[PDB]
């Protein structure tokens, strides 16, 4: 396999934290240290910034995430707020602001349905919000299960399940009981020896990647009751198990991982400035899967690679950002 | 991760050594230069430098210019120093500003010299928490007092 | 024209002796007459950065010492340059000589303190 660099973008001033593809795949957004969000549209063969969003946050914007509808965008920043931007007038303005977190907000995520919004912060908490309209936002649950800084929140692709990665080396699943009408923690995943930075589900949603500060990525499989293997859940809820651990592939902490829903490829953003692509082996067993590194670009950036995101529309197109102040769009060929 | 097999030698390394085979002479980064960057950092609470309190020492610094790696080991004044993270943070900020970005800096407590060394090392190694800490105006001001040269 | 205009135009002279000559005059002017020097910040910042990458080790040193001396100008007029200067001064931090790297550390460190919580 080969990883090919297509474009390099330097819109922001300073380090760039997050990038995310629009569900149409022709537009992406980026946030960074400059406290500004840049919307990038593709005209011809060149990518360019069409709009610049400023003054929405007083502090650094860590992550931005598109709605499943793709109309409006939400940003988690260090000013303990999560801003909501909307293009109702043909131009993007900040209509609503979500406050409540005690410290810096680290992550946002949208559910598959699009009516649920989840945030996590350095206050060891994971919040879930309800969206009844653009003029209305209602807090659904405030959860404090994590003992340390919560790094990321990611929703399940097919179902309304929430996953959270934390500085406490653990991952936590969250599901709501129908009879109870309240959110609760489903299971706790404990195999990493250091901070869990990133998480991403596979296409169907029965598996999960996680990258951590321990320079390893792990594959988690969801086991429901009555599994053939023989794994039993003392509670009614499902349990996840570490069925694969890739080690020695990364020199430093892995800050982000993305699992493509079109190809099944896995990309990692490491602190050694390197992007690595992993693909599941052809004969890999469903209880002990084997993943092999097909291609990598050790000099993908001049500094730490902060985020990697596959394109939902264009198969094999990857985007990444780094502390060197660059956004790079890649094309992988198996 | 795993060490390179003894039978193999990396082509980029071999060529790069042959490139070096070919005033204008370059000066490599060494322990002394890094030590000169952190020796005069002031203690947050006392009118002494980290060198005078033996918090930083030249032989507690490891660096490889070619491999783009710097390791700093600092010894807190007391085994339960409540300023260990602040002191280690001042070292990072000075090195973050003074070193080329190609250098990956690791700042850890000298082993066995502090009760919470694992927890402190983990904070200083988290670039996100370090970045968020610098956006605290009171915290960045105290750091600048320690980093100031006079 | 004025001697100041001749000192500024001397920064573009390809001769290294002329560059070292005008730089030795500009640094005290930056330190003792900052209000007058602030009018020419754009050409001072531009030319000093170019000279910090000259073939001459002495020129690179003198150029960075002026970059340090620029921080004596009023802070309100330096801040629109603070970002690009910190990015530009990252290159002399990796210069092949210790003596010039030392000046790059000193100059860049003072440009970090322009937007500083401390006065
Ligand atoms: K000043």
């Amino acid at each position: 396999g080969r990883l090919i660099l297509e474009h390099t973008l330097q819109g922001h001033k300073g380090r760039i934290w997050g990038v995310a593809w629009h569900p149409k795949g022709n537009v992406f957004a980026s946030c960074g240290e400059d406290k500004a969000i840049r919307i990038w549209s593709l005209t011809g063969n060149t990518w360019s910034t069409k709009t610049i969003l400023s003054d929405g946050h007083k502090r650094t914007i860590r992550e931005i995430r598109w709605s499943p509808c793709g109309q409006y965008l939400a940003s988690a920043s260090f000013d303990a707020t999560t801003a909501i931007w909307s293009k109702s007038s043909g131009e993007f303005e900040c209509n609503a602001t979500l406050e409540g977190h005690e410290n810096e907000v680290k992550s946002v995520s949208w559910s598959r349905s699009g009516g649920l919004l989840a945030t996590c912060s350095r206050d060891k908490s994971v919040w879930i919000w309800e969206v009844a309209g653009d003029d209305e936002f209602e807090c659904a649950a405030v959860l404090n299960p994590h003992t340390q800084d919560v790094k990321r929140v990611v929703w399940h692709p097919t179902k309304d399940i929430l996953a959270s990665a934390s500085y406490d080396n653990t991952i936590k699943m969250f599901a709501e009981e129908p009879i109870d009408n309240d959110w609760d923690c489903t299971a706790t995943l404990t195999s990493h020896t250091s901070t869990v930075w990133g998480i991403d589900f596979d296409a169907d949603g029965e598996r999960l990647v996680s990258c951590s500060d321990d320079t390893t990525i792990k594959i988690w499989r969801a086991y429901h009751p009555g599994n053939t293997a023989g794994v039993a859940t003392p509670d009614q809820q499902t349990v996840w198990k570490c069925v694969c651990t890739v080690s020695g592939q990364h020199s430093r902490a892995i800050y982000d991982v993305s699992w493509c829903k079109l190809t099944g490829l896995i990309a990692t953003a490491c602190g050694d400035d390197g992007i690595r692509i992993f693909k599941e082996s052809s004969d890999s067993k469903p209880d002990e899967p084997t993943f092999e590194q097909i291609t990598a670009e050790e000099g993908a950036h001049d500094q730490d690679v902060n985020s990697v995101q596959w394109n939902p529309v264009v198969a094999g197109q990857l985007i990444s950002c780094s502390d060197d102040g660059t956004i790079k769009i890649w094309k992988v060929t198996e | 991760g795993r060490p390179t097999e003894i039978e193999n030698i990396n082509p980029n390394v071999y060529d790069r050594i042959k490139e070096r085979v070919l005033e204008n002479v370059p000066d490599p980064f060494d322990k002394r230069e890094i030590f000169d960057l952190i020796r005069n950092i002031n203690d947050p609470e006392h009118p002494l430098t980290l060198e005078e309190l033996h918090v930083v020492q030249e032989d507690l610094i490891r660096i490889n210019d070619s491999q783009n790696s710097v390791h700093i080991s600092f010894t807190p004044t007391i085994p339960h120093c409540s300023m260990a993270t602040l002191i280690g943070l001042s070292i990072r900020v000075k090195l973050l500003r003074s070193l080329p970005p190609r250098f990956k800096v690791t700042v850890e407590i000298t082993p066995g010299t502090h009760a919470s060394e694992l927890a402190v090392n983990k904070q200083l190694a988290d670039k996100e928490r370090v970045a968020a800490a610098l956006e605290n105006n009171h915290l960045a001001e105290v750091i600048n007092q320690c980093i100031a040269a006079k | 024209p004025t001697l100041l205009s001749l000192l500024l135009e001397a920064l573009s002279c390809p001769d290294s002796v002329v560059q070292l000559s005008t730089l030795s005059c500009l640094q005290p002017l930056l330190l003792e007459a900052p209000q007058i020097m602030s009018l020419h910040v754009d050409t001072l910042v531009t030319k000093f950065l170019n000279l910090s990458s000259s073939y001459s080790m002495a020129v690179r040193i003198a150029a960075l010492q002026c970059m340090h001396a620029l921080t004596r100008l009023p802070t309100s007029v330096l801040l629109p340059y603070k970002s690009q200067v910190i990015r530009a001064l990252a290159k002399p931090l990796d210069d092949k000589k210790r003596l010039v790297r030392k000046e790059a550390v000193s100059a860049r460190g003072e440009w970090f303190l322009l937007g500083s919580p401390g006065s």
